């Protein structure tokens, strides 16, 4: 079968016994292009401990061109667009067949860490960021209550 | 209910645009796109110091006939 399939039953394995800390990520049981994922809100981050959940979607073309991925939690974050979807450069212009899922959730996860409000997908949340560091606090800790809820 | 206002650059350049007081902050950075080719996502309004939001109208802002709000630009902005 698939080279997609293929690469992707590596991607799973790979998740279902050495998956990075605070992710975590599987295919649906019936359709393995389609995974939903998580990720936690690292320490020490505005986002400490929300719990955000994610959704992959591959085709064939797969691993030549990035699956396509947004958020299905309410994000307020400078690289996330509204829509759930993520600016980084990985998934859109610099794609390269060596990314996995591990890689890729890892990458996503940095953000939290060093946003990159050079690059704005959330233009409020970009300017907050950078000119009402309090007001960005609050707005990010409202997304952290309603990904438990 | 329509009135006249306009929305000038920091290098000077001016435009001006008929909206209503309940046309949103996304409808009047659309009328820009199509009147200064700049998409929306790298505009920034600002008007008596408050940046505008999406979803808001221009009546909440106060923004009243004649009134210049302020377009800042940002590039690459993406």
């Amino acid at each position: 079968s698939t080279p997609a399939r293929r690469r992707l039953m590596r991607d799973f394995k790979r998740m279902k016994e050495d998956a990075p800390p605070g992710v975590s990520a599987s295919p649906l049981p019936d359709n393995v292009m389609v995974w939903n994922a998580m990720i936690i809100g690292p320490a020490d981050t505005p986002y400490e401990d929300g719990t955000f959940r994610l959704l992959l979607e591959f085709d064939e073309e797969y691993p030549n061109k990035p699956p396509h991925v947004k958020f299905l939690s309410e994000m307020f974050h400078p690289n996330v667009y509204a829509n759930g979807e993520i600016k980084l450069d990985i998934l859109q212009n610099r794609w390269t067949p060596t990314y996995d899922v591990a890689s890729i959730l890892t990458s996503i996860q940095s953000l939290f860490n060093d946003p990159n409000p050079a690059s704005p997908a959330n233009v409020e949340a970009a300017t907050l960021f950078k000119d009402h560091k309090s007001q960005y606090v609050k707005r990010v800790k409202e997304t952290v209550e309603k990904s438990w809820e | 209910i329509q009135m006249q206002i306009f929305v000038k650059t920091l290098t000077g350049k001016t435009i001006t645009l008929e909206v209503e007081p309940s046309d949103t902050i996304e409808n009047v950075k659309a009328k820009i796109q199509d009147k200064e080719g700049i998409p929306p996502d790298q505009q920034r309004l600002i008007f008596a110091g408050k940046q505008l939001e999406d979803g808001r109208t221009l009546s909440d802002y106060n923004i009243q006939k004649e009134s210049t709000l302020h377009l800042v630009l940002r590039l690459r902005g993406g």
